């Protein structure tokens, strides 16, 4: 209305950056957990329709071969920060014939969000937060990025709507030293707890990064399956 | 080096090329489809010339006339389609040429079947014979003895069977194997010609 | 009369990898024609403590190119925090070398070093760009003197019986024995020369004195 | 105030720029650094944010060249916006020269490209506070504003809780000219800690200065360290 | 460099040499002179090494981006238009590649000739170099699309040696791969031409073979 | 306003004129799209003053190329210059590709062209929803679904404009996966009459196949609005 | 309503942002500059960093200098007047490039004060808060003071003051004629005007809070810093006498 | 060399109360063989104002698509027609915008300038613009030389319609048939204030 | 500048006991035409530096009208003696600046001797400098000196000598015959002497009028210009 997009809070914060951060905090709850292992990244998938095909809403992707990222707030928003992503780390790989690291890619994510402040074009901040896992020389790792263009790195973290509670739930049962499996179990369970479904098959979608292969994932039914049967 | 061969009748145009694809000395193929781009609504653009070029300005004219017919959900006059395609051509010849050498057949209801003889330096004009290419002086002076206004096509056929015969006997390069687009009666056939 | 703007400043690169180690030796004499402008010029440049590279051609271009490489690799540790190996800063020099393909640096290059896994690598660069990998080379106006005895000493192709048992100390000697051979027929190689050995302790310096006329 | 804070170009009626102000306001909010120098060295502290339990710290010190080093308070984009110009900056005069940038006139420029952004109404200062240690013929601390001035200090602190900081190297500034290297860490350990307990993780170290290249402390030695404070 | 490429019943067969010379002198012969675009496209090297290794190169950056957006492996048909829709732009700045893609999509196995002239071309069988005249001699005189994989190793084998042995700017080692619909095989991975002369034409070794 | 960011954050965290744009899709007329095993099923609200308006003009079904087609709710004008955007960029995915531009890259072009409005400086949103239905590089039939905001979805069945709820939570009832095509027609009729005034004038109906995209002759729409009113009473 | 922009008047005339500026520059720390008999002495007061006891000793310096030979010294903010000063150097360079000698002071100041009137004339430019002054002395010329305003305004002086306190500085500098006293007698009076007029300033701060430097014949008509040296007995006796 | 590719030749002439245009019909490509029999050079642009474009084929329809455009925009904001002086004052200009890449062509224009007085109007250019007026005659082509012959032997002031067609008729087909390049056919325009003939001569196809 | 017209010949430079001595006759040639016989081809730098040319006189003017307001820039930025740019610093400087000249295909027809004292701890003289205005010689290490050659290429070394011009093979022949580390200033002359008169009597663009430039602990001193004795 009356405060430009570059506007001084009086505390000063930034006025667009705090209400973006009112954005993240709708959409469908995601959880990314990260182990000597590997990281894992499952995440809820609010179906509204029958008549909507489930694959074609994707609330996991893969920024790279080696990088797998979750999405909330504005899904455009994220899907025009993952897509940057993925071509600035194609051209990393060109560049320099290895894979990007982790905090590398979350870096440059970040300097695409708060462009639009013109310190040095995108109009406004993107209103999105991302939870971004990968696998590079140093292992497994888990980022966080917001709005703000803070970066933070996680043992384990969770982002949309249940974000509270499931942070509250990952900060109660994570240990620095479980495996793959029991992460697998604790990201499940805590997205039972904070949802309001049964859990089935086409109702959570799940993606692994592993220090095996450095590969990234995407779980089908048998997967879900294994892990909803060894649920306790 | 590559022949294109073109002919206009009340009811019918038909248009002809050899159908070999020339790198150095070498022949890549016997059966090359770079040569003809046939465009949406009776409208057929025959390239000569380099292989890259053709591409490159016929896909260009195709992709351009498909979006126009598109964008208006018409058909592109034939008279339209070949003015416009020697603009363009004519457009980047003080701007890196592309060197081709254009002949542009179509069926209007506006003005019945049309050819356009076209050469590189986008020199265009109407005709009811033409011809591009080394053998066009083998070959268009038979276009100019057999060739009568109430031709039927079978009668433009056998005209082109002694073009391609010709061809064969008395040009450097014994061109054998042709492809020829007819378009007559509403319909656009295709047919491949040996010797 | 257009003024030519590419000169060649002379002298020689050798490499020569082993099992875990490499060695590049270069020639410091600087020459324009006939003249000789001094008689230390380094070619060789370090760039990471694993990896160095030596060139032959224009050395305000080698010079420069060298400088800019460096940059680029400190401005890669700052920011990504890993210093980059050798094959990282190979595929980085192809893409500097053809970013000025119509315009290329007057150089012939030789980047060496020893990688992760403690493997000498040797990469041999023409001035646009292209680039691959070898056991030996050698770049510089003497270099065709000298590839023909690197291929005889180290591959063996046309000998029956092969000795194809070598050590650092026997590698250090006949480069040193190669440098000299060039240095004898060839008037743009000689005055001193820089050894280079990279293992698994680091890189090592070593001089010998060469025919100066 | 409400009418003359709404662009940074407009100067209030006390002649006050309050946008660039709030700016500056930023900067209260982030974690406390601390930097010190001796004859010899400059020693940088600072307390690394951590958001929550499963949180890893956040970086609060970084390398801009062999001996140059800095620390940041207020918004970390900007940081690192102006942490990319400086560490290019230095590269750059590493490569037409062969020799490393003077410092003085390293912080100049970032100072300069602190106010360029206040002159225009499509632009808006930089949110950060950087204080910058380097030894350049001799140990040397600098701070920038978001105003585009800058200053050199003996000592400096900022950030949240700087107060009690400030008051600890009020009382003891004398000291630290002939303090030795590691009475120095001690002593800008301190300063930090009163701010405040420190652990390996939430505290940010480093050195730089005669001899001694920009280094993070290592965390066993950082162990010792914060032992012996305690 | 002599380069080729065919068509045969179990899939495609690529084959190159791997001499790199300046004018006269030879300056490799390790050279890798075929690249993997993707996991299911192969792409061959003929003329300006520099321009063919770094637009293989860009070439395997976009389908990487491509396929990384759209959940989905391109066609060598694409691959190709894009490939030979970069070299057309730099039309007239001295570029020189003579490159095969040959692979296999969902549209079955394709092979496609592009140089840097724009040209592209649709087909079975192509052969790039100096020596390709000599591998198009043997090839179409052996051809068959019934041709088992040993058979056709075999050919390709064949005529990468005949063209090193009639070609100066061909020569070092032979290698041969294998497309197939799950990838592609390294079947002679290198071979020493040397070795090749004395099987086929000079087997018994007791004098020099006269030409 | 050559570069002044129209749309900017709420304190809430809105976009505000996303939400504008959303209310000038609600305002649009109804349109609806049904899948079936290699076809597709558009149909399309239209109003025409009877005796004075010329009711070719109006066209809200639109081919984009060979094999794409399109429906639209909202602005008229937002949406003629977004399908010609889009029409050039399947000739130019042809022209670069040599192959024709898939359905779901027209949709992924036409949400990040949407989004792209929402997030640059001197230009206001799109006000208008699509529904785009073609064909994948691998034969299988598609229609996705796009929004001013930029967020797409495929489905199997869906509707966009004015009551498009209404018409959502019938076809949810009464879609049935795999269907012939008169019954799919029929369907797609039954489902935009819910909303729509039961006339064939109200209406235009479209089926895409693979080889185009042929508008079905009136007297179908008449014989099936008869049946309509039949089954009604 | 009216004094919300540069680039408007208000109904009586007058450009309230300018007046504003005025208002920042002169709470803002005190310069002066005094021609003499055989020099310019200029002084810069920094009372405003009484309250910062880390800052290092001297490394604050607003007295700037442009070829070695004009004394270029601000009130306002440091980022302004460090934008003016490289604008002033760039002038300098320029006109050496083009004319192979250096600029005329008149000419620079025209020119410096074009470039502050600028910037108060558009909607999105802020104008600059600083008012600026250059001098320069020369054997046969004497000396040649210039203060240039924040709303372009350029005036010639034998003595001026800006910043803060600035009228008790003029009432105590006008007492008595400079241009037949030197400037190093005129050190000691400009130190006890300091402790006559700026309350923050006593005896213990005078020697770390205040820049000093001068263009005369001990300098060879070039831009030189008064060592501690002359600087100290100068204090000492202006304390003595206070 | 550029105008021998195609060949062409455009001539015209002025008799009492009337004026008359020809030009050949040859499209030649290069320099020998003929490929059209029918390519008119004159063009039409208002009853008063026509076109004679020789040279460079391309070029000729270039010029001539730009001079339509021109003068059906000038024609539509004022309502009227061109006069005639101002066409040939904007062809002029036109071709002098070109300097440094022009059209090689070598235009001619002929009409009636009106004043109703009905004066014939002739003017001949070069490739750049430079326009001289005549009163007599105007040639342009590579038959400039034996066009200018015939032109200055036969040429008869203030002929009515039918001397004027054969005197021009004439002077084109006598200067053609000593033309390699130009010929295979002859237009001839006759324009009079009430009516045009337009007349395609029995000429030598050679 | 296609090609020279007025050209200087060469310029020999050496390093000795107390500094650098730079010598150059004072002729700039119209091709065989001695068109100007009292021209200026050694420029002061600053206080420690200095430059001189062989090649194009226009050139060399426009190079030194850069080094000069280099100078001055350096000096309105400087606090105390040690930012000041040292010898190496003008040569890397010159070199970049022929460097991406040559990549321009717009060269400067020129060979360029940068020469000086790197040190700063030899004297006082950059503590206050005079621009407008001009004990024993101290002894200075040659480590301390810095002699650098640039030419057209941008082909740039150092040495403890260095010649252009025809000096590249008549001057230099015996300086690398008879130079020796640490001579006086008479030995200095004498070696510069016999230089200059085989370049006299064999280079044809050469004058028997020499200027001879001393850079020491003094600053630079531009000697009385003389004939060539005998
Ligand atoms: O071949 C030689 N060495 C081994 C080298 N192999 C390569 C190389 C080989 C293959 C490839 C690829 F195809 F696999 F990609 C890529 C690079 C570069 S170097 C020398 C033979 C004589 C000529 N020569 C010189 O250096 C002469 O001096 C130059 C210096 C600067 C310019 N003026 C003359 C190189």
């Amino acid at each position: 209305y009356d405060r430009g997009v570059n506007t001084f809070s009086p505390e000063g914060r930034l006025f667009q950056v705090e209400y973006a951060l009112g954005a993240i905090k709708l959409g469908s709850t995601a959880v990314g957990i990260c182990v000597n292992d590997g990281v894992i990244l499952a995440s809820e998938r609010r179906i509204s329709s029958t008549l909507i095909e489930k694959d074609s809403v994707e609330k996991l992707l893969s920024i790279d071969d080696h990088i797998g990222c979750a999405m909330s707030g504005l899904m455009a928003d994220a899907r025009t920060l993952i897509d940057y992503a993925r071509v600035e780390c194609n051209h990393y790989k060109f560049i320099y014939n290895e894979n990007i690291n982790i905090k590398s890619c979350v870096e440059l994510i970040s300097e695409l969000a708060l462009d639009f402040s013109n310190l040095s074009i995108m109009s406004r901040p993107f209103g999105v937060a991302l939870l971004i896992g990968g696998v590079d020389k140093n292992g497994p790792c888990l980022w966080y990025t917001e709005p703000s263009g803070t970066n933070t790195r996680f043992s384990a973290a969770s982002i949309g709507s249940a974000q509270e509670g499931a942070e509250l739930l990952l900060q109660e049962n994570y240990k620095k030293d479980m495996t793959f499996e029991q992460a697998e179990i604790l990201a499940l369970t805590v997205l039972r707890q904070v949802m309001e479904d049964k859990l089935s098959t086409s109702n959570v979608e799940i993606c692994a990064i592993k220090k095996s292969d450095q590969t990234f994932y995407k779980y089908n039914t048998d997967d879900i399956s294994r892990i909803i049967d060894v649920l306790p | 080096m590559d022949t294109l061969i073109g002919l206009r009748g009340n009811n019918f145009v038909v248009l002809a090329a050899d159908t070999y694809s020339i790198n150095s000395i070498i022949k890549l193929k016997n059966d090359d489809n770079t040569k003809f781009y046939d465009i949406h609504g009776n409208k057929c653009l025959l390239l000569g010339g380099s292989i890259g070029d053709r591409l490159q300005f016929g896909e260009f004219i195709r992709k351009n006339v498909h979006l126009y017919q598109y964008q208006n959900n018409t058909d592109m006059f034939v008279k339209s389609f070949a003015f416009f395609t020697r603009k363009n051509l004519a457009y980047y010849l003080r701007r890196n040429p592309f060197e081709v050498n254009c002949l542009i057949a179509g069926y209007d209801k506006k003005d019945g079947y049309q050819l356009y003889w076209c050469d590189y330096l986008s020199n265009m004009d109407s005709v009811n014979k033409g011809a591009h290419g080394y053998g066009a002086y083998l070959v268009s002076a038979i276009l100019d003895k057999y060739y009568h206004e109430n031709l039927t096509v079978d009668e433009a056929l056998d005209i082109f069977k002694l073009c391609f015969e010709e061809l064969k006997k008395r040009f450097l390069l014994t061109q054998i194997n042709y492809e020829l687009r007819i378009m007559y009666d509403n319909k656009v056939e295709t047919q491949y010609v040996t010797v | 009369k257009r003024w030519y703007p590419y000169i060649d400043n002379g002298g020689t690169v050798i490499g020569l990898t082993g099992k875990d180690y490499v060695i590049l030796a270069a020639d410091t004499r600087l020459s324009l024609s006939y003249s000789i402008y001094t008689r230390f010029c380094p070619k060789i440049s370090k760039l990471t403590d694993k990896c160095i590279i030596g060139s032959s051609g224009m050395q305000s271009d080698i010079k420069t190119l060298h400088s800019l490489l460096q940059k680029k690799i400190q401005l890669f540790v700052l920011e990504h925090s890993h210093y980059p190996d050798i094959h990282v800063i190979a595929r980085l020099l192809c893409v500097i070398l053809y970013s000025r393909r119509f315009f290329p640096y007057y150089a012939f290059n030789i980047l060496a070093g020893v990688d992760e896994n403690n493997k000498g690598v040797l990469y041999n660069y023409d001035s646009v760009g292209s680039y691959c990998e070898a056991t030996h080379s050698c770049v510089g106006s003497g270099s065709q003197l000298i590839l023909p005895i690197l291929d005889n000493r180290v591959e063996q192709k046309n000998q029956l019986i092969k000795n194809t048992n070598f050590n650092l100390g026997d590698d250090i000697n006949f480069v040193k024995d190669a440098i000299t051979s060039a240095t004898e027929r060839d008037i743009y190689t000689g005055d001193k020369t820089l050894i280079y050995v990279i293992d698994k302790m680091g890189i090592n310096v070593n001089t010998l004195d060469l025919k100066q006329d | 105030r409400n009418l003359y804070d709404t662009d940074n170009i407009i100067y209030s009626p006390e002649g006050r720029l309050y946008q660039v102000e709030y700016a500056s306001e930023a900067i209260k909010q982030g974690t406390c650094a601390v930097a010190i120098k001796s004859k010899d060295y400059v020693v940088v502290s600072g307390l690394k944010k951590c958001i929550s339990k499963l949180s890893f710290p956040q970086e609060k010190i970084f390398k801009i060249d062999d001996y140059i080093g800095i620390s940041m308070s207020g918004i970390t984009s900007d940081a690192k916006v102006l942490t990319k110009f400086m560490q290019n900056e230095c590269l750059s005069h590493k490569f037409l020269y062969n020799e490393n940038i003077n410092i003085e006139s390293l912080v100049r420029s970032v100072a300069d490209k602190y106010q360029k952004n206040t002159q225009k109404s499509s632009k808006r200062a930089f949110g950060v506070g950087l204080m910058i240690a380097a030894y350049h013929n001799e140990p040397c601390i600098f701070e920038t504003r978001p105003n585009g001035s800058y200053f050199e200090y003996d000592a400096l602190s900022f950030g949240a809780r700087s107060h009690a900081s400030k008051t600890y190297l009020e009382k003891n500034l004398h000291l630290f000219e002939e303090c030795s290297l590691e009475e120095l860490i001690l002593h800008c350990l301190k300063a930090l800690k009163c701010s405040l307990e420190l652990t390996i993780s939430n505290t940010a170290l480093a050195v730089v200065g005669k001899n001694h290249p920009w280094q993070e402390i290592s965390s066993l030695q950082l162990e010792e360290y914060l032992s012996k404070v305690k | 460099t002599t380069t080729l490429a065919f068509k045969f019943k179990d899939g495609i067969i690529v084959a190159v040499d791997s001499r790199a010379s300046m004018g006269s002198f030879i300056s490799s012969q390790n050279v890798e002179k075929i690249i993997e675009i993707n996991k299911n496209i192969l792409g061959t090297m003929a003329g300006g090494a520099a321009d063919c290794l770094y637009w293989e190169k860009y070439l395997g950056k976009i389908i990487k981006i491509y396929e990384l957006r759209n959940n989905e492996k391109i066609s060598v048909r694409a691959a190709s238009t894009i490939l030979s829709n970069i070299l057309y732009q730099y039309k007239g700045y001295g570029l020189c590649c003579g490159i095969i893609l040959s692979g296999y999509d969902h549209t079955g196995f394709n092979m496609f000739y592009v140089d840097d002239s724009g040209k592209k071309v649709e087909g079975n069988l192509f052969s790039c170099g100096s020596g390709s005249t000599y591998a198009y001699s043997i090839l179409d005189s052996a051809y068959d699309y019934n041709l088992n994989l040993d058979q056709a190793v075999e050919l390709a084998r064949n005529a990468i040696y005949h063209a090193t042995f009639r070609d100066g700017g061909s020569g070092g080692k032979v290698r041969v791969f294998h497309i197939h619909k799950n990838g592609y095989d390294k079947i002679i991975e290198g071979e020493d031409v040397f070795d090749l002369h004395y099987h086929y034409t000079n087997p018994e070794q007791k004098d020099q073979y006269v030409m | 306003s050559y570069d002044r960011a129209i749309t900017v954050f709420s304190p809430d965290g809105h976009l505000l004129q996303v939400e504008h744009a959303l209310e000038a899709v609600k305002k649009g007329g109804c349109a609806v799209a049904i899948k079936s095993s290699n076809f597709a099923v558009l149909a399309v609200e239209k109003k025409n003053i009877p005796k004075l308006q010329n009711p070719k003009t109006t066209e809200k079904l639109i081919k984009l190329d060979e094999h794409n087609c399109l429906a639209f709710a909202g602005l008229n004008a937002d949406a003629r210059v977004l399908v010609n955007k889009t029409r050039l960029e399947c000739q130019r995915y042809y022209l670069n590709m040599d192959e024709p531009a898939p359905v779901d890259y027209i949709a992924k072009y036409v949400a990040k062209v949407q989004q792209k409005f929402t997030h640059r400086g001197g230009v206001r949103p799109f006000g208008i929803a699509t529904l785009i239905a073609g064909f994948k590089n691998n034969k299988e039939i598609c229609i996705y679904q796009t929004e001013p905001s930029g967020i797409y979805a495929a489905w199997k069945a869906q509707a966009i404009g004015k009551n498009a709820k209404i018409v959502q939570e019938f076809l949810e009832k009464n879609y049935q996966e795999n269907m012939e095509q008169k019954d799919c027609i029929f369907l797609a009729l039954k489902a935009i009459f819910e909303v729509v005034e039961l006339s064939s004038k109200n209406v235009e109906v479209a089926l895409l196949t693979e080889k185009d995209l042929t508008f079905i002759e009136e007297q179908e729409i008449n014989s099936m609005v008869e049946l309509i009113d039949q089954e009604r009473t | 309503g009216y004094d919300l922009s540069v680039s408007t008047f208000s109904p009586d005339g007058r450009l309230y942002q300018v007046e504003y500026i005025y208002k920042s520059i002169n709470n803002n720390n005190t310069a002066l500059c005094l021609e003499c008999k055989d020099g310019i002495i200029c002084c810069c007061i920094n009372s405003n960093m009484d309250k910062n006891k880390m800052i290092k000793k001297n490394s604050y310096n607003r007295i700037y200098h442009v070829n070695n030979n004009i004394i270029i010294t601000y009130s306002g903010f440091d980022g302004d007047a460090r934008n003016i000063i490289d604008r002033a150097r760039s002038e300098a360079n320029t006109y050496y490039y083009n004319f192979h000698t250096n600029i005329p002071l008149h000419i620079l100041v025209n020119r410096i004060s074009l470039y502050i009137h600028a910037y108060t004339l558009y909607w999105h430019m802020r104008p600059f808060a600083a008012s600026i002054i250059i001098s320069s002395f020369n054997e046969k010329d004497k000396g040649d003071i210039y203060c240039i305003e924040p709303n372009g305004a350029c005036y010639k002086y034998s003595g001026i003051v800006i910043g803060k306190n600035k009228e008790m500085f003029k009432t105590e500098i006008e007492k008595k004629d400079y241009k037949d006293i030197n400037v190093r007698d005129a050190i000691e009076d400009i130190y006890k005007f300091i402790l006559t007029s700026d309350d923050h300033m006593n005896k213990n701060n005078l020697q770390n809070l205040v820049n000093f430097s001068w263009i005369c014949k001990e300098s060879s008509y070039e831009f030189q810093n008064i060592h501690e040296e002359i600087l100290t007995p100068a204090l000492n006796k202006a304390v003595e006498y206070i | 060399s550029i105008y021998n590719y195609n060949g062409g030749c455009v001539l015209g002439m002025s008799g009492s109360n009337c004026v008359a245009i020809a030009c050949d019909l040859r499209l030649g490509a290069n320099t020998f063989t003929t490929v059209s029999t029918k390519f008119s050079k004159i063009f039409k642009m208002n009853n008063n104002v026509y076109v004679g474009l020789s040279g460079l084929a391309t070029d000729i329809q270039t010029l001539y698509e730009i001079l339509r455009y021109r003068v059906n925009l000038y024609e539509v904001r004022q309502d009227a027609e061109m006069d005639v002086e101002c066409f040939a004052n904007m062809l002029s200009s036109i071709l002098y915008s070109n300097r440094f890449s022009p059209y090689f062509v070598n235009p001619i224009v002929v009409g009636f300038k009106l004043k109703v007085n009905y004066e014939p109007y002739l003017t001949a250019y070069d490739l750049i613009g430079a326009k001289c007026e005549t009163r007599d005659f105007v040639v342009n082509g590579v038959t400039s030389e034996q066009l200018f012959g015939m032109c200055e032997s036969l040429y008869v002031k203030d002929q009515d319609e039918n001397g004027l067609f054969e005197t021009i008729s004439q002077c084109l087909l006598s200067a053609l048939d000593r033309d390699c390049i130009s010929g295979w056919g002859a237009e001839v325009l006759v324009l009079t204030p009430e009516k045009i003939i337009k007349k395609k001569l029995k000429a030598r196809m050679d | 500048t296609l090609g020279p017209v007025v050209t200087g010949t060469s310029v020999i430079a050496i390093k000795y006991k107390h500094g650098i001595m730079i010598a150059a006759d004072r002729k700039a040639s119209y091709g065989s035409y001695a068109k100007f016989q009292n021209v200026e081809r050694i420029f002061k730098i600053n206080n420690k530096t200095v430059m001189g040319f062989s090649g194009e006189l226009a050139d060399a003017q426009y190079l030194h009208e850069l080094l000069t307001r280099k100078n001055i820039n350096n000096l309105s930025e400087k606090k105390r003696k040690e930012d000041m740019y040292t010898p190496q610093h003008y040569h890397s400087y010159v070199s970049r600046v022929f460097y991406v000249r040559k990549n321009r295909i717009d060269p400067l027809f020129n060979n360029i001797i940068i020469a000086g004292i790197n040190s700063q701890k030899y004297d006082n003289n950059d503590d206050n400098v005079l621009l407008y205005t001009n004990e024993e010689y101290k002894e200075i290490h040659k480590d301390d000196l810095y002699i650098g050659f640039v030419d057209m290429h941008g082909t740039n070394f150092c040495d403890d000598y260095i010649t252009t011009g025809y000096a590249r093979y008549f001057a230099l022949t015996l300086l690398r015959d008879h130079y020796k580390d640490n001579m006086t200033e008479e030995e200095a002359r004498i070696l510069i002497n016999e230089c200059l008169r085989i370049l006299y009597f064999r280079d044809a663009t050469s004058s028997n009028f020499i200027q001879i430039v001393k850079v020491t602990s003094k600053g630079v001193e531009y000697e009385e210009p003389y004939i060539l004795p005998c």
